C-alpha cells in the first residue's frame, strides 16, 4: 500500500500539511455557533456566486449525526462527508453497545480523534475541515457546543465561528456575548447569531441558513422568510 | 529508493488547494460542452462531441451520454476511459441497492457514492484523480426530477440547469438568462441546443457533432422513460428548433 | 531528469533505460553468430580469457536450457545467468504442465514477455543482455529466435550479436543472396560448424585457436557444446581446404 | 486416532501454616500399570520464594512450570527486579492456563 | 553529501554515511569501560544526568545470569538490542538447555544490525555496546558497533573521550589480565581506566555504574551506596 | 423463543408475542418483550435460538436507524423486509448461522397501507394478511382462515386475536405466559397493555 | 525529499529534533515531587475568551496511582494516554497489583520511535508522568518523543521551561511539604505565564498514596492563589 | 546526471555505478586469497591488529558452509556474514531435497543469483564484499570468486582486498612454476607467504595470519582451520621468505 | 524488494496535460503505418511488415493477430507492448465472457475490456502507459461488422475507415476521398493496398505487407464437420500469394 509520510515536522517544529489544511478551512464559507440558556443555534453562510442552484436537493451545511446532535463545518465539502459518515456510524454503534446515545463531548472526541489519526498515518493527508458540533446530552438540558480542527484538538465554546472572515465575527461575538447573561430565549439567541453573520455575509437573502437545536431531540431548520424576518427587524434597529 | 519519483498526488498547496484536482479541472475545461436542463415534466441532457471526422461511425458511437440504470443517466466531460471505470462502478452500486432493498436507488444516493469514490483518490493512495466531471439526470419518487454535477474533488451539487466542460462561464450566463421554473421539456430542449449553438467553438452546430437525451414522464401512465436520440432524431430536432 | 532513470516515457516517446540496457549488452566485447543447417542449428561465440588466474573451463556464455534448447547470451555474466536460470525453470515447468517439450520460439516469446514487463513496471530494471535461443524444433525444424531488452523477438535464418555484429550480418546476407536458400545446405553438423567459423573469420578478419571459440550445436533431440579438442578438429579441417 | 493426553499418576499436597507453607509430592512417575521412574521430582522452586507443582499429564505439567519460571524471569527484567508476590504469581498462572482454554494443560496446579 | 540521505546508498569512495552518522551518536555518548581477567569480566560506566534535579541515565543492562552489557548512544536502540539478546539467551536455555556463548551473542547482534544497513526505510542503530559474560570457555568482552562489527577484546572503552581509557588499558594489559580470583582489584583497575576520560567532573556516588560477571558470580549491577567502596 | 403472531387489518398491523423465557427447567421470566422498533412505523417481532434472536434484532435496528439518519427518510416496510431477508439468507451459509425467525409489521406512509411480512431463518420471505412462526400457525390458521376479512377494524382484529390466543392456551402443551400485543398504524406504534 | 528515519551528520534523528521544537511552543507544565506527594500544574492558555476553559484538559488520570500532564501538540497525547491507561489496567489484570510508575513510563516511551515508512512521524508532545508505588515511593518522570525518559525531583516543560527550570533549581529541596510544592508550582507558573494567573487559566493536581490522583477544583486553586499573594506581600 | 544515486539504474554507458561504488568498499578491505591445489583448496586472510587489546586467535573471519565449503571475504564484514548465512540456508535446503551435499558449482550459482538480485532494485543496496570460496565435491576441488555485481568465475588462484595486485602477481608465478600441480601442504605454506607479501600495502598496522583448507587426502574433503604446529610452520616459511 | 512504486507515474501537469499519455502517443506517431477499412460485407486491416534485418524470418513476427474467431487486431507503436496486450485480450475474452456466456464477446465489448486494461496502466501505481494504438476489426450477430481504434489513454472510437502511425494524416485524407457506404470487401482491400503503398518506402509485395479480413464464415478453417450451426471463423489472414494476386490489378 501507499505509505508516504506526508504529514511530517519541519525544522521549526511545524507540520505544514496540517497548517495548509487550516488554510483550506479559512477559504471555506463561514459557520457560527451560539448557545443560549436552553438552546444552541448554528448559522452558516452560503456563497452567492451560485444561482440556478436547486436548494431542495443540494447538500445542506448542517447535518444531523443523531436525533439530538448536529454538525456543521468549514473547509472542503467532500472531506466533511467522510467525517459525518464515520460520526453517524459511531453514534449508532454507541447506542448498540452502551444502550445510551452519545454525549456531545464523546462524539466530538471521536471526530477529533479521526482528524488527528490522519495527521500521523502513512499515505494520507489531513482533513481540510473544522467542525462545530452542537446538541444536548440525553436527559440533560445544559447546551453543548464544541469545535474541532485538522490537527485534532477540540474544545468547548460559549460561542464560536470558523471559516472565512471568522476573525471579524469572532470580534463581534467577543463584545456582544455575555457569559453572565446567555441569550435567554430561542428568539434572542437566533438574533445574535444572525447579527454576527450580517457583519460578513453580503445580502441577508438565502445567504444565511439557521438551525435551532433544543433539548430532547428537538431540531428544526428555519426557512428563508423566517430568517428574513430577523434580518428585517435588525436593520430597522440599525438606522438609529 | 522509490520516494524520489513520487509526485505526491494528494497534498495541499500552501494556499490550501489540491494541485491535482485543480489541474484535472483544467483538463476538463478543454472537453466538449455538456448541458443539463431540468423541467417540471422532465430533464434534457445535451452534449457536444469532440472535433469529429467524416469517417467516425456516429450511429454506433457513445462518448458523452451513458445509462446508469432505467431512471438515471449521465453526461460526461473529460477523459472518457476514466469515466467508463466510474460508470461501471455506479451501475453496480445501483444493482446492489435494488438487490438489497427491492427499490430503485434514489438519485442522490448513487451520486454521493460516486463522489465519495472520487474524494478518496484526493486524500489517500497516492494515485492521480479521475479527470472527469459528471452531470447526473434522473428521477425517483422522493424528489422527482433531479440534476446533479460532480467533479474530480468529489464535491457534488444540485441544479435546475448546469453545464460542464468547455465555455461553462458563457453557457451558464445564457441559461441563467433564459431559464424559468415553470418551463417544460420541449422548451428546455430548445434552450439547451441554442446554448450549445452559441458557445460552440465549431463554425456551426450539426447532428453529427451532438449526443442528445431526455428523461420524460412521457410514457403511458405514471412512469419514466429514457430516450437516447438516434442521429436522425437529432437532425430532426435541429430542424424543428430552426438551427439548421 | 527522472524519465532517464526509470522506465517511463520521455517527451519523444522513448525509454532511455531500455536504450542504456542495449549498451550494457556489448560490455563483454564478445561476438556471437548462429546459423541453420538441414538437420541442425549451430551457434558460435568468441571466448576471451584475459586473466591467467582464471579456470577457462568455467568461462562461458553458452547455456544448455533443456535437452533440446541451447541459449547464447551477449551481455554481462550476472544478468546472463539470471536469464539462464529463469529459462531453465520456465522450460521445465512447461514440460510438466503441458506434457511436451517447450518449443524454442515459445520460450523466446516467454522470455521476451518477461523483458517487456521490466520496460513497463518501474521497480524492475531491464536485463542488459541479448538472448539467442537455438534448437531443432520437432514441428518447425532448425530454429533461431533472439530476444532483447525491449522485449522484442523474432525468428532468424541466421544472426549475429555483439560489437561487430554488422560486419558478420552483412557477410551472412551476402552468402544467402548467393545461395538463395534459407540455410546451409550441408548434411553433417561438423560441416555447418566449419561454415560458421569460416564466415566469422572472414567477417572479423581474425584467426582462431581452439581456446578462442565456444561452439554449441543443436540436433534432433539434443543440444550440446563442443570441447576444445572437438573445436581443434574443426579448425584443422578448415586449414586443410 | 491420536490422543494428545496421557496420565502420569502422582499425588501432591500443599498446606499453609501461620508463617510457613509446605508443598509435597510423591516422586513416582507411571503410565498405565508400569513405573517409568521411582524418582522424577514433581515439586519445583520457581524463584522469589515460590514453589510450584503441576500434577496430571506430565508433559503439560513440565511445559507449564517451565513457562511460569520464564514469566518470573521476565517480570524481573520488565519491573526492575521487583519480587513477584504469591498473589501476583497466582493471577499470572490463571492467564497461562486460560490461554489454552480450548486445548487445556491437563494438570491440577498448586503453588 | 548527495549520498547520505539513506542507508541504501554508497558514496563514490564506497562509504555508507548514514552508518557513519550513527557511529557519531556513540562518540557523543557518555564514556563506558569494559575489561576482563580469566575469572571475571567488568563493566564500568559514567552515567550522565540532564541537570541537578534529574536522575542519572542508567547505562548497564542485564541480559542473562551469565551475560549483560553497557551502552553509549541512543538508549532506546540499546533497549531494542538488549531485549533481542534476552530472547536469544532465553531461546538457548528453553530449547537446548544451554547457556548462550558470548561469541554467538555477538554474531547474532552483528546480523541484526546489518539488515538495517542494506534495505530501504530502515535506519542503522545509533548505539554502541560493550558485552561481558562468563560461559563454558571463560570470561569474555565484546565491542558492538552499529555498522554490525563485533570484536572480542581484553579491554576497551566507547563514548566521549574513550581514547584516554583505551590507551590506559593498552598500557596495563599485562597487569589486569592476571587479576584472577580478586574481583575488587579488577573493578579498581576499571575505575582507574575510566578516570582517564574525565575532565571537569569526577566520580561520585550517583555518577558511577559498575557491573561484574565471573566464575562463581552471576551478572550483577552496582549503583548508589554500593560503589562508595570504589570512588 | 416460542409464539409470535401477526395480523394485517384494514388500516394497521397487529403483532402478538409470548412473554415467557425458559432456560430448560425453569421459566426465568414472564414479561419479556420479543420485539424491536426498527423505525417509527415499522416493528419487528422475533423468535428462535437464545442470544441470536436479540443480537440479530438489535443489529437490524441499528442498521435501519443508521439509514434513517443518513437519508433523513424512513424506508418502506417492503424495503426493510428485503434488507432483513438478505441478512438471513447471507447467514444461512455462514460459519454459524443466525437461527432467528421474524415478523415485520409496518405502515407504509406513501401507499397508506399496513403490511405484514413473514421471514424465517433461511431467508424465506412472504407478504401475508396474517402469519406465524413455529407451531403457532398449526393452532391458529384455521380460525384466521375462517374469520379473517381484509376490511376488519383494529378492534375486530384484536378480538380475532383473543380467539387465537385462547385456542393456543387450550391445545398447546407449553405455558407461554400470555402475550404482549402491539399495533402499527399511520400514527406509529403503541402497546395494548390489557390482554 | 529525505527519509523520515534519517540521521543528521551529528548523529541525531532530524524528525525527533524537529518535534522537540514543537514542544517549546507548547503551554507550560510543571511538576514537583516531595516525600508527601507529587504536584502537577499546567497553563491552560485559552486562545480566546469565548472558549470555556474547563474543557481544556491537559492534566489527565492514567490510574488511581498515576497522573500525567502534557505540553506541545496536545492532540498527539490522546493515543499515548489511551496506551498508558490500557497498559496500567492490563498489568493489573495479569498481576493483581498496581504497575510501577517507571514501567508505565517505559511502556509509553516504547511507542516513541515506532515511526517510518507504524505511524508516519514522532509525537509532538512531551509528558510529565507522576505517581506513587510501594517500591520507589513518589516519582516524577519526563517522557520525550525521542523515547528517552528521565526521573526528576522537579521539572518544567513547554515555552517557559528554562526560566522555570532555573527557578526550580533554586527552590526545590528534599523536605518540601505538599502545600509548599503547590504554592511553588503556582508561583513559577505566574512568573512564566503571559496572561495573569488565576483559577480559570491554570490548573493544579497531585497524587498522594492515600487519595490517589486528584485534579483540584477551581475553588480550591483560587484559595491557594490568594494564599500565594499574601505570602509574597509579606517581605 | 544523478545516475549514480540509485541502485539498478543504467548510466548512459550501460553501467550500474552503485555496484562500482560497492567495489570501492571491497578494495578498501583487508587482503584475502584462495589457492586451488591438487585435491583441495586453501583459504587465507590478513587480520589487522587494530590494537593490543584484540584477543589473538579469537576474531575468526573464515567461515564454513555445510561441512565441505570454506568462505572468506574482503570489504564490509557484516555483508559477508549475511551472504554466508544465506549460503548456509541454500546448502541446507539442497541437501534436504537431494540428500547429497551441495556441489561447489551449484553453491556458487546460489550465491551468484542472490548477489545479482541485489542489483535489480533501488530498494536494496549491493553487497560490499568480494567473496572467495570453494571446497571438495564428487568432481574434485573447486575455487570461486564472487564480486558485488554477482559476477563469478572458477579460479586456479584468487585474491581480493587492498593487497590484491601484489597477491595476484604472486599467484601468477605459482601457476607458471607449477603447471602440473601444487600439493595441499605446499599451498598452505605458499598462502602464508603471499599474505605476508601482500601485507606491504597495509604496513602501518601489524597483523594476524589465518588459514583454512579442504583436501581430499589431508582433511577427508572436510573444511578445517589450520591450527597449532602446521600454522606455526607456514608462518616460519613465510618469515624466512621476506628476508 | 516488494514493488514500492505504489503511486501514479502519470499525473496532471499545471495545464491539464497527462504527460505520459501524450508521450505514449508520440511513440505511436513514430510507429509504422497501419489502417482499417469497413465495407458492407466485411472489414480489412493492414500494415507493413518492416523487417529489422533481411536475416529475420518476418512471417514469425505477426503484426495482425486473431483475438477471437471473428475479431482481429493490428497496431502502431511499440511491438512488445502490443504482443502482451494481445495475450491479455485473448484471455479476457474467455475469463470475463466465454466462460460465463458460452460464446465469444461482441467487438465493442472486447474493445471495452482492452481499453480498460490500457486505462489502468495510466492510473495504477508504478507503471507507464502502453505505447501503442490498436485497430480492432470484428463481426458479431447483432452489431454486424465494426472497426475500432484504441489509444494509450484507453479511449476508443468506432470508424468507417482510419489509419494510425507514421503517415496517418496523409492516409486518412486518401481514405476520405475513396470511402463510401456501398463498398464491397474486394473494393476495400484494393483501397487498403493503394493507401498503404504511399507510406511504404521500398519493396511492396505479399512478403512485406501483412493484411487480414473479417468477412464470410470459413467452414474449411473450422477443423471439424457435422454441427450445421457452427460455421467457422470470419477472421482470415491473406496469404503472400493472395496479396500479390491483387497487386497486379492495382
Amino acid at each position: 500500500g501507499y505509505d508516504r509520510a506526508l504529514s511530517i515536522f519541519s525544522p521549526d517544529g511545524h507540520i505544514f500539511q496540517v497548517e495548509y489544511a487550516l488554510e483550506a478551512v479559512k477559504r471555506g464559507t463561514c459557520a457560527v455557533g451560539v448557545k443560549g440558556k436552553n438552546c444552541v443555534v448554528l448559522g452558516c453562510e452560503r456563497r452567492s456566486t451560485l444561482k440556478l442552484q436547486d436548494t431542495r436537493i443540494t447538500p445542506s451545511k448542517v447535518s444531523k449525526i443523531d436525533s439530538h446532535v448536529v454538525l456543521s463545518f468549514s473547509g472542503l465539502n467532500a472531506d466533511s462527508r467522510i467525517l459525518i459518515e464515520k460520526a453517524r456510524v459511531e453514534a449508532q454503534s454507541h447506542r448498540l453497545t452502551l444502550e445510551d446515545p452519545v454525549t456531545v463531548e464523546y462524539l466530538t472526541r471521536y471526530v477529533a480523534g479521526v482528524q488527528q489519526r490522519y495527521t500521523q498515518s502513512g499515505g494520507v493527508r489531513p482533513f481540510g475541515v473544522s467542525t462545530l458540533i452542537a446538541g444536548f446530552d440525553p436527559r440533560d438540558d445544559e447546551p453543548k457546543l464544541y469545535q474541532t480542527e485538522p490537527s485534532g484538538i477540540y474544545s468547548s465554546w460559549s460561542a464560536q465561528t470558523i471559516g472565512r472572515n471568522s476573525k471579524t465575527v469572532r470580534e463581534f461575538l467577543e463584545k456582544n456575548y455575555d457569559r453572565k447573561e446567555p441569550p435567554a430565549t430561542v428568539e434572542e439567541c437566533v438574533k445574535l447569531t444572525v447579527r454576527s453573520l450580517l457583519e460578513v455575509v453580503q445580502t441577508g437573502a438565502k445567504n444565511i441558513e439557521i438551525t435551532v437545536v433544543k433539548p430532547d431531540s428537538d431540531i428544526v431548520a428555519l426557512s428563508s422568510e423566517e430568517i428574513n424576518q430577523y434580518v428585517t427587524q435588525i436593520e430597522q434597529e440599525k438606522q438609529e | 529508493g522509490s520516494r524520489r519519483y513520487d509526485s505526491r498526488t494528494t497534498i495541499f498547496s500552501p494556499e490550501g488547494r489540491l494541485y491535482q484536482v485543480e489541474y484535472a479541472l483544467e483538463s476538463i475545461s478543454h472537453a466538449g460542452t455538456a448541458i443539463g436542463i431540468m423541467a417540471s415534466d422532465g430533464i434534457v441532457l445535451a452534449a457536444e462531441r469532440k472535433v469529429t471526422s467524416t469517417l467516425l461511425e456516429q450511429d454506433t458511437s457513445t462518448e458523452k451520454l451513458y445509462k446508469l440504470n432505467d431512471k438515471i443517466a449521465v453526461a460526461v466531460a473529460g477523459l472518457t476511459a476514466d469515466a467508463e471505470i466510474l460508470i461501471n462502478t455506479a451501475r453496480i452500486h445501483a444493482q446492489n441497492y435494488l438487490k438489497t432493498y427491492n427499490e430503485d436507488i434514489p438519485v442522490e444516493i448513487l451520486v454521493r457514492r460516486l463522489s465519495d469514490i472520487k474524494q478518496g483518490y484526493t486524500q489517500h493512495g497516492g494515485l492521480r484523480p479521475f479527470g472527469v466531471s459528471f452531470i447526473y439526470a434522473g428521477y425517483d419518487d422522493r424528489y422527482g426530477y433531479q440534476l446533479y454535477t460532480s467533479n474530480p474533488s468529489g464535491n457534488y451539487t444540485g441544479w435546475k440547469a448546469i453545464s460542464v466542460g468547455a465555455n461553462t462561464s458563457a453557457a451558464q450566463t445564457l441559461l441563467q438568462m433564459d431559464y424559468k421554473d415553470d418551463m417544460k421539456v420541449d422548451d428546455a430542449i430548445e434552450l439547451a441546443l441554442k446554448t450549445l449553438s452559441k458557445t460552440t467553438d465549431s463554425s456551426a452546430l450539426t447532428y453529427d457533432r451532438l449526443e442528445f437525451a431526455t428523461i420524460r414522464k412521457g410514457a403511458n401512465d405514471g412512469e419514466v422513460y429514457q430516450k437516447i436520440f438516434k442521429p436522425q432524431e437529432i437532425k430532426d430536432i435541429l430542424v424543428k428548433t430552426g438551427i439548421t | 531528469g527522472y524519465d532517464r532513470h526509470i522506465t517511463i516515457f520521455s517527451p519523444e516517446g522513448r525509454l532511455y533505460q531500455v536504450e542504456y540496457a542495449f549498451k550494457a549488452t556489448n560490455q563483454t566485447n564478445i561476438n556471437s553468430l548462429a546459423v541453420r543447417g538441414k538437420d541442425c542449428t549451430v551457434v558460435i561465440s568468441q571466448k576471451k580469457v584475459p586473466d591467467k588466474l582464471l579456470d577457462p573451463t568455467t568461462v562461458s556464455y553458452i547455456f544448455c536450457i533443456s535437452r533440446t534448447i541451447g541459449m547464447v547470451v551477449n551481455g554481462p555474466i550476472p544478468d546472463a545467468r539470471n536469464a539462464a536460470l529463469r529459462a531453465k525453470a520456465e522450460a521445465a515447468e512447461f514440460r510438466y504442465k503441458y506434457g511436451y517439450d517447450m518449443p524454442c520460439d515459445v520460450l523466446a516469446k516467454r522470455m521476451a514477455n518477461l523483458s517487456q514487463i521490466y520496460t513497463q513496471r518501474a521497480y524492475m530494471r531491464p536485463l542488459g543482455v541479448i538472448l539467442t535461443f537455438v534448437s531443432v524444433d520437432e514441428e518447425l525444424g532448425p530454429s533461431i529466435y533472439k530476444t532483447d531488452p525491449a522485449g522484442y523477438y523474432v525468428g532468424y535464418k541466421a544472426t549475429a550479436t555483439g560489437p561487430k555484429q554488422q560486419e558478420i550480418t552483412t557477410n551472412l546476407e551476402n552468402h544467402f543472396k548467393k545461395s538463395k536458400i534459407d540455410h546451409i545446405n550441408e548434411e553433417s553438423w561438423e560441416k555447418v560448424v566449419e561454415f560458421a567459423i569460416t564466415h566469422m573469420i572472414d567477417a572479423l578478419g581474425t584467426e582462431f585457436s581452439k581456446n578462442d571459440l565456444e561452439v554449441g550445436v543443436a540436433t534432433k533431440d539434443k543440444f550440446f557444446t563442443l570441447s576444445a579438442e572437438n573445436i581443434e578438429e574443426r579448425l584443422v579441417a578448415i586449414a586443410e581446404q | 486416532q491420536f490422543n494428545p493426553y496421557g496420565d502420569n499418576g502422582g499425588t501432591i499436597l500443599g498446606i499453609a501454616g501461620e508463617d510457613f507453607a509446605v508443598l509435597a509430592g510423591d516422586t513416582r512417575n507411571i503410565t498405565d500399570y508400569s513405573i517409568n521412574s521411582r524418582y522424577e521430582p514433581k515439586v519445583f522452586d520457581c524463584g522469589d520464594n515460590i514453589v510450584m507443582s503441576a500434577n496430571g499429564f506430565a508433559a503439560d505439567g513440565d511445559a507449564l512450570v517451565k513457562r511460569f519460571k520464564n514469566s518470573v524471569k521476565w517480570y524481573h527484567f520488565d519491573h526492575n527486579d521487583k519480587k513477584l508476590s504469591i498473589n501476583s504469581a497466582a493471577r499470572n498462572i490463571q492467564h497461562l492456563l486460560y490461554g489454552k482454554r480450548f486445548f487445556p494443560y491437563y494438570v491440577h496446579t498448586i503453588i | 553529501n548527495n549520498y547520505d540521505g539513506d542507508t541504501v546508498t554508497f558514496s563514490p569512495t564506497g562509504r555508507l554515511f548514514q552508518v557513519e552518522y550513527a557511529l557519531e551518536a556513540i562518540k557523543q555518548g557518555s564514556v563506558t569501560v569494559g575489561l576482563r581477567s580469566n575469572t571475571h569480566a567488568v563493566l564500568v560506566a559514567l552515567k550522565r544526568n540532564a541537570d541537578e534535579l534529574s536522575s542519572y541515565q542508567k547505562k548497564i543492562i542485564k541480559c542473562d545470569e551469565h551475560m549483560g552489557l553497557s551502552l553509549a548512544g541512543l538508549a532506546p536502540d540499546a533497549r531494542v538490542l538488549s531485549n533481542y539478546l534476552r530472547q536469544q539467551c532465553n531461546y538457548s536455555s528453553l530449547v537446548f538447555n544451554r547457556k548462550l556463548a558470548v561469541e554467538r551473542a555477538g554474531h547474532l547482534l552483528c546480523d541484526k544490525a546489518q539488515k538495517n544497513t542494506q534495505s530501504y526505510g530502515g535506519r542503522p542503530y545509533g548505539v554502541g555496546l560493550l558485552i561481558i559474560g562468563y560461559d563454558k570457555s571463560g570470561a569474555h568482552l565484546l565491542e558492538f558497533q552499529p555498522s554490525g562489527n563485533v570484536t572480542e577484546l581484553y579491554g576497551t572503552a566507547i563514548g566521549a573521550r574513550s581514547q584516554g581509557a583505551k590507551t590506559y588499558l593498552e598500557r596495563t594489559l599485562d597487569t589486569f589480565i592476571k587479576i584472577d580470583g580478586n574481583p575488587d582489584e579488577l573493578i579498581k583497575a576499571g575505575v582507574e581506566a575510566i578516570s582517564q576520560s574525565l575532565r571537569d567532573e569526577s566520580l561520585t556516588v550517583d555518577n558511577l555504574s559498575i557491573a561484574i560477571v565471573g566464575k562463581d558470580t552471576p551478572f550483577t549491577i552496582y549503583d548508589g551506596e554500593a560503589v562508595a567502596k570504589y570512588i | 423463543m416460542d409464539i409470535i403472531l401477526g395480523i394485517r387489518v384494514q388500516d394497521s398491523v397487529i403483532l402478538a408475542s409470548s412473554k415467557a423465557v425458559t432456560r430448560g427447567i425453569s421459566v426465568l421470566k414472564d414479561s419479556d418483550d420479543k420485539t424491536r422498533q426498527l423505525s417509527p412505523h415499522t416493528l419487528m417481532s422475533f423468535a428462535g435460538e437464545a442470544g441470536d434472536t436479540v443480537q440479530f434484532a438489535e443489529y437490524i435496528q441499528a442498521n435501519i436507524q443508521l439509514y434513517s439518519i443518513r437519508e433523513d427518510y424512513e424506508l418502506s416496510p417492503q424495503a426493510v423486509s428485503s434488507f432483513v431477508r438478505q441478512e438471513l439468507a447471507k447467514s444461512i451459509r455462514s460459519r454459524r448461522p443466525y437461527q432467528v425467525n421474524v415478523l415485520i409489521g409496518g405502515y407504509d406512509k406513501k401507499k397508506n397501507k399496513p403490511e405484514l411480512y413473514q421471514i424465517d431463518y433461511l431467508g424465506t420471505k412472504v407478504e401475508l394478511p396474517y402469519g406465524a412462526h413455529g407451531y403457532s400457525g398449526f393452532y391458529t390458521f384455521s380460525l384466521l382462515d375462517h374469520h379473517y376479512r381484509p376490511d376488519m377494524t383494529t378492534e375486530e382484529g384484536l378480538d380475532l386475536l383473543k380467539l387465537c390466543v385462547q385456542e393456543l392456551e387450550k391445545r398447546m402443551p407449553m405455558d407461554f405466559k400470555g402475550v404482549i400485543v402491539k399495533i402499527v398504524d399511520k400514527d406509529g406504534i403503541r402497546q395494548v397493555d390489557d390482554f | 525529499d529525505r527519509g523520515v528515519s534519517t540521521f543528521s551528520p551529528e548523529g541525531r534523528l532530524f524528525q525527533v529534533e524537529y518535534s522537540l521544537e514543537a514542544i517549546k511552543l507548547g503551554s507550560t507544565a510543571i511538576g514537583i515531587a516531595t516525600k508527601e506527594g507529587v504536584v502537577l500544574g499546567v497553563e491552560k492558555r485559552a486562545t480566546s475568551p469565548l472558549l470555556e476553559s474547563d474543557s481544556i484538559e491537559k492534566i489527565v488520570e492514567i490510574d488511581r496511582h498515576i497522573g500525567c500532564a502534557m505540553s506541545g501538540l496536545t492532540a498527539d497525547a490522546r493515543s499515548m494516554i489511551e496506551h498508558a491507561r490500557t497498559a496500567a489496567v492490563t498489568h493489573n489484570l495479569y498481576y493483581d497489583e498496581d504497575i510501577n510508575v517507571e514501567s508505565l513510563t517505559q511502556s509509553v516511551c516504547d511507542l516513541a520511535l515506532r515511526f517510518g515508512e507504524l505511524m508516519s512521524r514522532p509525537f509532538g508532545v512531551a509528558l510529565l508522568i507522576a505517581g506513587h508505588d510501594a517500591d520507589d515511593g513518589y516519582q516524577l518522570f519526563h517522557a520525550e518523543p525521542s523515547g528517552t525518559f528521565y526521573r526528576y525531583n522537579a521539572k518544567a516543560i513547554g515555552s517557559g521551561s528554562e526560566g522555570a527550570q532555573a527557578e526550580l533549581l533554586n527552590e526545590w529541596h528534599s523536605s518540601l511539604t505538599l502545600k509548599e510544592a503547590e504554592l511553588l508550582v503556582l508561583k513559577i507558573l505566574k512568573q512564566v505565564m503571559e496572561e495573569k494567573l488565576d483559577e480559570n487559566n491554570a490548573q493544579l493536581s497531585c497524587i498522594t498514596k492515600q487519595d490517589g490522583f486528584k485534579i483540584y477544583d477551581n475553588e480550591k486553586t483560587a484559595e491557594l492563589i490568594k494564599e500565594l499573594k499574601e505570602k509574597e506581600a509579606a517581605e | 546526471t544523478g545516475y549514480d544515486l540509485s541502485n539498478s539504474v543504467f548510466s548512459p554507458d550501460g553501467r550500474n555505478f552503485q555496484v562500482e561504488y560497492a567495489v570501492k568498499a571491497v578494495e578498501n578491505g583487508t587482503t584475502s586469497i584462495g589457492i586451488k591445489c591438487n585435491d583441495g583448496v586453501v583459504f587465507a586472510v590478513e587480520k589487522l591488529i587494530t590494537s593490543k587489546l584484540l584477543v589473538p586467535q579469537k576474531n575468526v573471519k573464515i567461515q564454513v558452509v555445510d561441512r565441505h565449503i570454506g568462505c572468506v571475504y574482503s570489504g564490509l564484514i557484516p555483508d559477508g556474514r549475511h551472504l554466508v548465512n544465506r549460503g548456509r540456508e541454500e546448502a541446507a535446503s539442497f541437501k534436504k531435497l537431494y540428500k547429497t551435499p551441495i556441489p561447489i558449482p551449484a553453491f556458487a550459482d546460489r550465491l551468484g543469483q542472490y548477489v545479482q538480485a541485489h542489483t535489480l532494485y533501488n530498494s536494496v543496496r549491493p553487497f560490499g564484499v568480494s567473496t572467495i570460496f570453494g571446497g571438495v565435491d564428487k568432481n574434485g576441488a573447486h575455487l570461486y570468486m564472487l564480486e558485488p555485481s554477482g559476477s563469478y568465475w572458477g579460479y586456479k588462484g584468487a585474491a581480493t582486498g587492498k593487497g590484491r595486485q601484489s597477491a595476484k602477481a604472486e599467484l601468477e608465478k605459482l601457476v607458471d612454476h607449477h603447471p602440473e600441480g601444487l600439493s595441499a601442504r605446499e599451498a598452505v605454506k605458499q598462502a602464508a607467504k603471499i599474505i605476508y607479501l601482500a601485507h606491504e600495502d597495509n604496513k602501518e598496522k601489524d597483523f594476524e595470519l589465518e588459514i583454512s583448507w579442504c583436501s581430499l587426502s589431508e582433511t577427508n574433503g572436510l573444511h578445517k582451520f589450520v591450527k597449532g604446529d602446521l600454522l606455526q610452520e607456514a608462518i616460519d616459511f613465510a618469515q624466512k621468505e621476506i628476508n | 524488494m516488494t514493488d514500492r512504486y505504489s503511486f501514479s507515474l502519470t499525473t496532471f501537469s499545471p495545464s491539464g496535460k497527462l504527460g505520459q499519455i501524450d508521450y505514449a502517443l508520440t511513440a505511436v506517431k513514430q510507429g509504422v503505418t497501419s489502417l482499417g477499412i469497413k465495407a458492407t460485407n466485411g472489414v480489412v486491416i493492414a500494415t507493413e511488415k518492416k523487417s529489422s534485418s533481411p536475416l529475420a524470418m518476418s512471417e514469425t513476427l505477426s503484426k495482425v493477430s486473431l483475438l477471437t474467431p471473428d475479431i482481429g487486431a493490428v497496431y502502431s507503436g511499440m511491438g512488445p507492448d502490443y504482443r502482451v496486450l494481445v495475450d491479455k485480450s485473448r484471455k479476457v475474452a474467455h475469463t470475463s465472457y466465454k466462460r460465463i456466456y458460452g460464446e465469444y464477446p461482441p467487438t465493442k465489448l472486447l474493445v471495452s475490456e482492452v481499453a480498460k486494461i490500457m486505462q489502468e496502466a495510466t492510473q495504477s501505481g508504478g507503471v507507464r502507459p502502453f505505447g501503442v494504438s490498436l485497430l480492432i476489426a470484428g463481426h458479431d450477430e447483432f452489431n454486424g461488422f465494426s472497426l475500432y481504434q484504441v489509444d494509450p489513454s484507453g479511449s476508443y472510437f468506432p470508424w468507417k475507415a482510419t489509419a494510425i502511425g507514421k503517415g496517418s494524416v496523409a492516409a486518412k485524407t486518401f481514405l476520405e476521398k475513396r470511402w463510401n457506404d456501398e463498398l464491397e470487401l474486394e473494393d476495400a482491400i484494393h483501397i487498403a493496398l493503394l493507401t498503404l503503398k504511399e507510406s511504404v518506402e521500398g519493396e511492396f509485395n505479399g512478403d512485406t505487407i501483412e493484411l487480414a479480413i473479417i468477412g464470410d464464415e470459413n467452414p474449411d478453417l473450422l477443423g471439424y464437420t457435422g454441427i450445421p450451426t457452427d460455421k467457422g471463423p470470419r477472421f482470415r489472414k491473406l496469404t503472400s500469394q493472395e496479396i500479390n494476386d491483387r497487386l497486379e490489378a492495382l
